[PDB]
RNA sequence: CUUGAGUCUCGUAGAGGGGGGUAGAAUUCCAGGUGUAGCGGUGAAAUGCGUAGAGAUCUGGAGGAAUACCGGUGGCGAAGGCGGCCCCCUGGACGAAGACUGACGCUCAGGUGCGAAAGCGUGGGGAGCAAACAGGAUUAGAUACCCUGGUAGUCCACGCCGUAAACGAUGUCGACUUGGAGGUUGUGCCCUUGAGGCGUGGCUUCCGGAGCUAACGCGUUAAGUCGACCGCCUGGGGAGUACGGCCGCAAGGUUAAAACUCAAAUGAAUUGACGGGGGCCCGCACAAGCGGUGGAGCAUGUGGUUUAAUUCGAUGCAACGCGA
């Protein structure tokens, strides 16, 4: 995610840092993996998307 | 002590400590600072206000080298992620990118287990 | 929990009348002996404008405005994680704490008679001395040491 | 004979399979530059790594494993299972204009084959993760959970093992029985002038009617209504154990008791109680303060001890200046 914006005006621009990269994606892998939970505490959430 | 007036900062903001190390666009370590370091540790070291004091401790070691403007370079999350950058341009520095270096593969190793409570 | 009014009004100080003076000469009064206390509060202020040579208020007004404190820590017990998240003291709050340290650090300057000691840690925290002030710059101290959570 | 089943033609989607290439991100390791006193880790720590220069940062190189995003309520497969891109070899499914065969079908004891992970043999490979193991910590203890490391293994080839909550805990085949909302794929019609709308096959989600069910629930993808064939059950423990047979390099698998003993074992749902579950509320419950108790001498009560007797009773909050 790079950001050079013209004209100083110091502004963050955080929003694609937690646009998908960063947390999120960083947060997911730091313990272990995954295996038979993700087939299914990830697709226990399609249950609530539902409704 | 060779006048660069534009580099690049580096944080390295792990979910315990956070890092800053200033050096030119070459890769070339100028000075470098560390929450750790910085004095609080542990249950202190890892805040946001931790890169804050580290960050600005950064320049006071390398702004002798005449730097003006200065890229941005983060990776990692926890604290100090944007504290850090914050407190740099506060201190003067005439930023111009902010770029995430952030490793993420494109699933490769396997993560540890750790953590189990 | 509930309860939400504002404050028990006070009366003012007998002899100048201030509120903020008033609740001065309470914080000092013990085993509910209003009379004594008020000889006390007044045995000392008057001997402070003796040297000072200010009014009483203005006089007393900067003793506070050392041992006045504006920003304290308050524990959240979170998670078995007993933080000290650090906040500023309101107005009506503020000038409370300097009135109470006063007091309490005068009484123990162990000197002869209570009426003198209140009129000297009156004059020392005009310019950060009594113990007054110490206990003052340790609550800020304590705070920003916590900025981290503030 | 053609409606079952199959063949052909042409299309369609797909992480279906076997083989061989290959790409980018990342981790680790090696070498070198910059740079300097910490890094790493946790709730704190400590072990560990650092001045023999780490970490950070930059450059080049080595290697193994897995393929972010797309990605889904998705798709394919008999099941187990199968995700980057490319080629080669190869299986099945579906639709439709039809053309062809002419009951060639359904089920299936024994049999044969396929079987996750772990494990086993031979020879490779070995980055990350990690049984064992070794430290550090926590604890009363901690042969654990946590941290620092780390071997087998995880990866590959070939052979073996044949098990799993191998689960929809629901055998396969076929026919019937209200509806709703959605996904995926084929195809037909429609100014298709359109995103499109309408039909109509395949596969697939959730909801629900009748009916079924002990109830929960299932409900045209049935656990409803029926027909064909097969597998299996006959109270709990003992026990999927013993013995014997067969299989296996082994670990062990499979087939499978009896004695003795119990009057229960069990399924669903119900009321409440409890939760180191969740939500919302109250009370000097906490927080905000004021003054105390705990130390001191004495009063008093209790326990203990003593005593011939120390009369009896009250002992968590609800006994202990309490019946007195
Ligand atoms: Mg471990
Ligand atoms: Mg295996
Ligand atoms: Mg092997
Ligand atoms: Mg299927
Ligand atoms: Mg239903
Ligand atoms: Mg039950
Ligand atoms: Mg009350
Ligand atoms: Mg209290
Ligand atoms: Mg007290």
């Amino acid at each position: 995610i790079k950001v050079r914006e013209n004209e100083p005006f110091d502004v963050a621009l955080r929003r694609f840092k937690r646009s998908c990269e960063k947390a999120g994606v960083l947060a997911e892998v730091r313990r272990r993996e995954f295996y038979e939970k993700p087939t299914t505490e990830r697709k226990r959430a399609k249950a609530s998307a539902v409704k | 002590r060779k006048q660069v007036s534009d580099g690049v900062a580096h944080i390295h903001a792990s979910f315990n400590n956070t890092i800053v190390t200033i050096t030119d666009r070459q890769g070339n370590a100028l000075g470098w600072a560390t929450a750790g370091g910085s004095g609080f540790r542990g249950s202190r070291k890892s805040t946001p206000f931790a890169a804050q004091v580290a960050a600005e401790r950064c320049a006071d070691a390398v702004k002798e080298y005449g730097i003006k403007n200065l890229e941005v370079m983060v990776k990692g999350p926890g604290p100090g992620r944007e504290s850090t950058i914050r407190a740099l341009n506060a201190a003067g520095f005439r930023i111009t990118n902010i770029t995430d270096v952030t490793p993420i593969p494109h699933n490769g190793c396997r993560p540890p287990k750790k953590r189990r409570v | 929990r509930r309860r939400v009014i504002g404050q028990r009004k006070i009366l003012p100080d007998p002899k100048f009348g201030s509120e903020l003076l008033a609740k001065f000469v309470n914080i000092l009064m013990v085993d509910g002996k209003k009379s004594t206390a008020e000889s006390i509060v007044y045995s000392a202020l008057e001997t402070l404008a003796q040297r000072s040579g200010k009014s009483e208020l203005e006089a007393f007004e900067v003793a506070l405005e050392n041992v006045r404190p504006t920003v304290e820590v308050k524990s959240r017990r979170v998670g078995g994680s007993t933080y000290q998240v650090p906040v500023e003291v309101r107005p009506v709050r503020r000038n409370a704490l300097a009135m109470r340290w006063i007091v309490e650090a005068a009484r123990k300057r162990g000197d002869k008679s209570m009426a003198l000691r209140l009129a000297n840690e009156l004059s020392d925290a005009a310019e950060n001395k009594g113990t007054a002030v110490k206990k003052r710059e340790d609550v800020h101290r304590m705070a920003e040491a916590n900025k981290a959570f503030a």
